[PDB]
């Protein structure tokens, strides 16, 4: 009731069977095992490089294009604004498409508010993307919870500027004064000020998700507690059975 | 316009009159021109907190913009996108910072 | 690269040394079911499979089984994250912003040695700026070249061991040209723009403005970007990236 | 990798797998209808591909 059932645990362990003189009956069926246990390991093994593999082949967007390229994740703008209006009146082939895709896809990507769809994309757990002027979107990443980020370059070229009534005499000196400050590169001290050192998180912070990395030991290790756990096991029923060496 | 980081009240507005009442990235901006074109100068919110457009009925400017054209303002410093419908209206200085479409999206944190 | 420590790739030097650990904890073990001689039948099971020199299981084999369970799924997780490797073959970036330049040591980087550039980092206030500034005067030989032919033929040179700043347009423009080798990383480090130049109280001057913005906000300005470096790019970015599967094993 | 990057490949099905290749060189007769429909063409995949004839 233990003997042999101790000598299929020393078949497991090793390979499948032995001891049997010349087939006698069941080392065929350690055969089979051997053939059995060989085929699920196998199996097993082909799953996991699976696994990997396909986990590989995934990458980050980085341009709008890569949204053009999938519908896995829902993308658009806000409803109304200058911003929709310029794919619309986009003639590029990528942003025709994805107005054209936006104007088609239901439920609408359109939100009402600008806060609505950073909801949008915060609760949908990366399946839906957002766009927005680049300076609001890092003003956006600074703060928290810091559970969004801006990603690639910006699609085209916009540029505040002061405003002054036509014919004022401030006009050219102003705009001299912001030559200057742009040249002094103070304008960026500026930037790193608000943006930054009033920000809610640090400026090197997002370099704190490393990288690519290779094999970390979370998944082993669950298995080397399986294995430390199976020593002691193995440790209760050593010591029991030196009970039973006295007792018996 | 009234945007942050662009323009913040104080915490502490009501203690405070005139425009230390608001601050901002824009304000220091503002405190900065004071310096190089020597000037006093009251901040002022625009009502309907617009950015201004033309109506095509009207086609009447409102919000900043109108306060330029319609002379309530003297100078406007505000994140006011540059348009060539705006251009004809009014001056622009040049633009003191590139900006345009961007991509938000989830950041990827494992588990 | 080889050099051993690509053989070890696939698991983490954390895990060997959980693994070595949890092999002569294995090891002590097998003197209490019987340990100079444990560690050698220890290593006699590591060297076949698993243990042996016990009564069928008694309380031996047993650690003889799990360690076999053990070993079999660390071999299969090796290989399927060696093939893992050998799927995708991804090349990471060395460096992303442009501070971890400033932060590190191991490669060399520099700019032109003479222009407006040079000055705006001379001139420049901000700390990072200013260690750089510090790093590139320190720095001999010297980081700065004569020409922006000589920063190609040094970043060519480089094979990676160094890198060169310039004009964001014609970083992108060198891109498309062959080899191909080069590519920017990073945002800009500061705006700019180039504008179309009047003489001063030229009758010209507010149709022009008003015809650039009107160009630009057609997109035209963009279209012409898109036909005078990509489409006559001698080497199509994601035409190149499409382009990468080959195999062999060193 | 030898079966994975086998099976990756595909057959070529439509012009579309050419647009987003670069690897197998095409093009059409130096002169004819076709070319001129090539060039004279406004769907952004042909475009595409008469663009890179053109250059390449
Ligand atoms: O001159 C303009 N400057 C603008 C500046 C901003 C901001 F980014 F906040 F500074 C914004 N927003 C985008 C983010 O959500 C809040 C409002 C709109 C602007 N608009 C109106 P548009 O037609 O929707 O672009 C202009 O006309």
């Amino acid at each position: 009731i233990f003997n042999s059932l101790w000598f299929s645990l020393g078949a497991f362990m090793q390979q499948g069977c032995d001891i049997s003189p010349r087939s006698l009956s069941g080392r065929i069926v350690g055969g089979v095992w051997w053939f059995f246990t060989l085929i699920i390991i196998s199996s097993y093994t082909a799953n996991l490089a699976a696994f990997l593999t396909v986990e590989r082949m995934v990458s980050p967007i980085e341009s709008a294009e890569d949204l053009s390229k999938q519908t896995e994740i829902a993308y658009g703008t806000l409803d109304s604004g200058s911003t929709k209006e310029f794919f619309r009146r986009s003639k590029i082939a990528v942003f025709d498409k994805m107005w054209t895709y936006m104007r088609s896809a239901e439920p609408s990507v359109f939100v009402r508010t600008t806060a609505e769809g950073v909801a949008r994309v915060r609760k949908s757990k990366g399946k839906y993307a957002y766009l927005l002027e680049s300076t609001m979107n890092e003003y956006i990443e600074q703060r928290k919870p810091c559970d969004t980020m801006k990603v690639g370059g910006n699609l085209d070229s916009k540029g505040y500027g002061i405003a002054t009534p036509k014919g004022s005499s401030l006009g050219t000196p102003v705009n001299l004064a912001v030559l200057k400050l742009s040249e002094q590169g103070v304008l960026d001290k500026l930037k790193n000020k608000w943006w930054y050192d009033k920000g809610e998180c640090g400026a090197k912070d997002s370099g704190s998700k490393e990288k690519t990395s290779a094999l970390s030991l979370s998944n082993v290790a669950g298995v080397f507690y399986i294995l430390v756990g199976g020593l002691g096991l193995a440790m209760l029923v050593a010591l029991i059975e030196f009970c039973y060496k006295s007792r018996a | 316009i009234l945007e942050s980081p662009y323009v913040m009240m104080k915490k502490n507005h009501e203690m405070l009159e005139g425009n230390e009442r608001y601050e901002g990235y824009c304000v220091d901006l503002a405190a900065e021109i004071a310096k190089h074109c020597g000037f006093k100068y009251k901040l002022t919110i625009v009502g309907d907190g617009k950015y201004g457009a033309r109506d095509a009925d009207t086609k009447i400017w409102n919000g900043m913009v109108g306060e330029l054209v319609y002379g309530k303002a003297d100078i406007a410093i505000a994140p006011l996108t540059i348009t060539l419908v705006r251009e004809e209206v009014i001056d622009f200085s040049k633009p003191f910072m590139s900006l345009g479409i961007s991509i938000m999206i989830k950041k990827p944190q494992k588990s | 690269k080889p050099g051993v420590f690509s053989f070890l790739d696939p698991l983490a030097y954390e895990i060997w040394m959980c693994i070595v650990f949890a092999y002569i904890g294995v090891s002590v073990v097998l003197f209490l079911v019987s340990i100079f001689n444990s560690l050698w039948f220890s290593l006699g099971a590591f060297m076949q499979q698993g243990c042996d020199i016990s009564p069928r299981s008694l309380s031996g084999r047993i650690v003889g089984g799990v360690w076999w369970f053990f070993t079999l799924i660390i071999i299969s997780s090796y290989t399927a994250n060696l093939a893992a490797f050998l799927t995708v073959e991804r090349m990471v970036s060395p460096i992303e912003s442009a501070e971890d330049l400033s932060k590190q040591t191991e490669i060399a980087y520099g700019t032109l040695d003479s222009g407006s550039t040079k000055e705006f980092f001379r001139r420049s206030k901000i700390a990072v700026f200013d260690k750089m500034w510090t790093y590139m005067r320190s720095a001999e030989p010297s980081v700065f070249v004569r020409t922006t032919a000589e920063g190609v033929a040094r970043v060519r040179k480089s094979k990676g061991k160094y890198a060169y700043l310039l004009e964001s347009t014609m970083n992108e423009y060198i891109e498309q040209r062959k080899p191909c080798d080069t590519m920017k990383v990073g945002g800009n480090l500061d705006s700019k723009g180039y504008g179309i130049a009047t003489p001063k109280g030229s009758s010209l001057g507010t149709p022009v403005n008003l015809a650039v913005l009107k160009l630009s906000e057609q997109g035209v300005l963009d279209k012409l970007k898109n036909k005078w470096w990509y489409d006559k790019g001698e080497c199509g970015a994601k035409d190149s990236g499409s382009k990468e599967k080959t195999s062999a094993l060193s």
